């Protein structure tokens, strides 16, 4: 349900009675992709600073994505009118909060944060290759920004990003949960104000075949991951990559159904246990995207061997897969999208990005609609268009001597 | 096949000298293309000896049947091993050349 406000701003909610808990939350736009290197991470620490605001018992939280970014405020059902107007204040005080700030203490934990996400192996070998991938362009910037950037950012840096950023046509506020609607549209129109303004132009990105290799030896494993140009969220093959990332699927070595998930890949890499762990997945940005697996290899002697058998799988996406690869990955894949969209906030994040992002949202059952839709030569049409033969990004932290350099990976992508 | 088992058991040097364990490339994509190079240059020139001019590297007096009882002018190996053929002629004594 949609109603656009005084000043234009847009209410976005999908209200439904089983909702254990309530969210709202505003949410700006502008993420690490509307940044530059020099002031990269602003809006994660403007993000930060709103949501550090007194919360009046509620949950208020910083989003801090890729593309967009937004303060919400988990609470009861019953109390999320009170919840709306406090997001609402906090946001038509933005300017006044930032000004009243001393940015050191946020500055140092979101320094704490870029150093988290600099040290998770998964969370840092997924960063470098995004980086690399869209290399030459603001989508290639950390969401958290990088520590040598967050400590050089001052108030009047958070100041000029919220007036740019933060105006009618460039912010939503979605919610979810058990509460009337207009109750809560209501509560907010009477307390949002904020400055008028153009939807700021979405900087431009394109996908570079590339390879980047922090090798840290004292690591125990390998955390490496493969990747394509995906499909952004307005390619209509979306939900047809999602079912080609599922069709590979995720795999956990020490698992019990380890021995039984039903991936090809899953049954070839655990006759020698090549590898400890993987996971395939479709990150999919506001138009462009990344398709590709992350895969963490205990023995440092086989990256090699997972890596080859891994793109051969692939090789099997434009010819071999079967209507039984494709019936799982469909029903995988809207049992994820109908997990994704349980949890509130959850609910509530995923109404901003797409309302920001594409503009429209479709529902769960037109999603669940449009993946049926796929066949199996539908996929094989996806694979022969973005999979075969596409050119790869690679990324690898450590024990990474056995990863063959680009060219043996690259090949790989068209053997047969 | 021992030289190449005794080169596969240290690998191969580099023209810096220093060890190469720290930068080390597969062979199939790399050096087998760049092998290709060198076996099609030696293939040319190999061609424009073996077809044009062939007999350049060779002795004319080859192409006189052999006579014990001519000696020609003067007697010369082919010509890759002169080099040892001088260094015997250095030496008066034969034993000694
Ligand atoms: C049919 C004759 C030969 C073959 C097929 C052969 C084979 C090879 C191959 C494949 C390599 C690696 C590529 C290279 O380093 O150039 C190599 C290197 C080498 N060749 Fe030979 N070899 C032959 C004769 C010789 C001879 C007569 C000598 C010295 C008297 C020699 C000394 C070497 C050495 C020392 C290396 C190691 C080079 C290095 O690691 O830097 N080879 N050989």
């Amino acid at each position: 349900k949609y109603t656009t406000l005084s000043n234009g701003v847009t209410v976005a909610t999908e209200t439904n009675p089983a909702a254990k808990t309530s969210s709202v939350g505003l949410f700006f736009g502008a993420g690490s992709r509307s940044e530059h290197s020099h002031s990269n991470g602003i809006s994660a620490l403007t993000t930060n600073v709103l949501a550090s605001q007194s919360a009046k018992g509620s949950l208020l939280t910083a989003k801090n994505d890729r593309e967009f970014n937004g303060i919400i405020a988990q609470t009861t059902n019953d109390n999320i009118t009170e919840a709306g107007k406090l997001i609402a204040s906090i946001a038509s005080n933005a300017v006044d909060i930032v000004e009243k700030t001393d940015l050191t203490k946020h500055k140092q934990y979101l320094s704490a944060q870029a150093s988290a996400v600099e040290a998770d192996p998964k969370s840092k070998v997924l960063s470098h290759l995004y980086s690399s991938a869209f290399q030459g362009y603001s989508l290639a910037l950390p969401t958290l920004g990088t520590t040598e950037s967050v400590e050089n950012l001052e108030n009047q840096d958070s100041l000029r990003h919220l007036a740019k950023h933060l105006v009618n046509n460039n912010t939503v506020i979605a919610a979810s949960g058990n509460f009337d609607h207009d109750k809560l549209a209501d509560a907010i129109e009477a307390n949002l104000k904020i400055a008028e303004g153009v939807k700021p132009e979405i900087k431009p990105a394109s996908f570079l075949g590339s390879e980047v290799r922090m090798r840290d030896d004292t690591l125990p494993k390998a955390y490496i991951s493969i990747a394509v140009h995906g499909e952004g969220l307005n390619s209509p093959n979306y939900y047809l990559a999602k079912v080609a990332a599922a069709i590979y699927g995720d795999f956990y070595l020490h698992s019990t159904i380890a021995k039984f998930t039903s991936p090809k890949l899953a049954s070839i890499v655990q006759e020698y246990n090549i590898v400890e762990s993987y996971n395939h997945y479709s990150k999919s940005f506001s138009d462009t995207g990344i398709w590709g697996y992350y895969a963490e290899i205990a023995d440092k002697f086989t990256v090699d061997d997972f890596t080859h058998f891994s793109l051969k799988e692939w090789n099997r996406l434009s010819i071999s897969i079967s209507e039984a690869e494709v019936a799982r990955a469909k029903a995988q894949v809207k049992t994820a999208l109908a997990k994704e969209l349980a949890n509130s906030f959850a609910v509530t994040s995923d109404i901003a990005e797409k309302v920001l992002l594409v503009g429209h949202r479709q529902s769960l059952r037109e999603a669940f609609e449009k993946i049926d839709a796929i066949k199996v030569n539908d996929v094989k049409e996806w694979g022969k268009s973005k999979v075969w033969d596409r050119d790869i990004v690679i990324s690898g932290t450590g024990l990474i001597e056995d990863l063959l350099d680009y060219n043996r990976n690259r090949n790989e992508m068209a053997m047969m | 096949c021992m030289h190449l088992m005794a080169l596969h058991v240290h690998g191969s040097s580099n023209p810096v000298g220093i060890t190469g364990n720290i930068d080390r490339l597969p062979m199939h994509p790399y050096f087998i293309f760049k092998d290709l190079i060198t076996v099609f240059v030696f293939l040319l020139i190999f061609s424009l000896f073996v077809f044009y001019s062939p007999n350049t590297l060779g002795h004319p007096d080859n192409y006189i049947p052999g006579n014990p009882m001519v000696t020609p002018p003067s007697i010369v190996p082919e010509w890759y091993l002169l080099p040892f053929y001088a260094i015997l002629r250095s030496i008066p004594d034969k034993l000694g050349g």
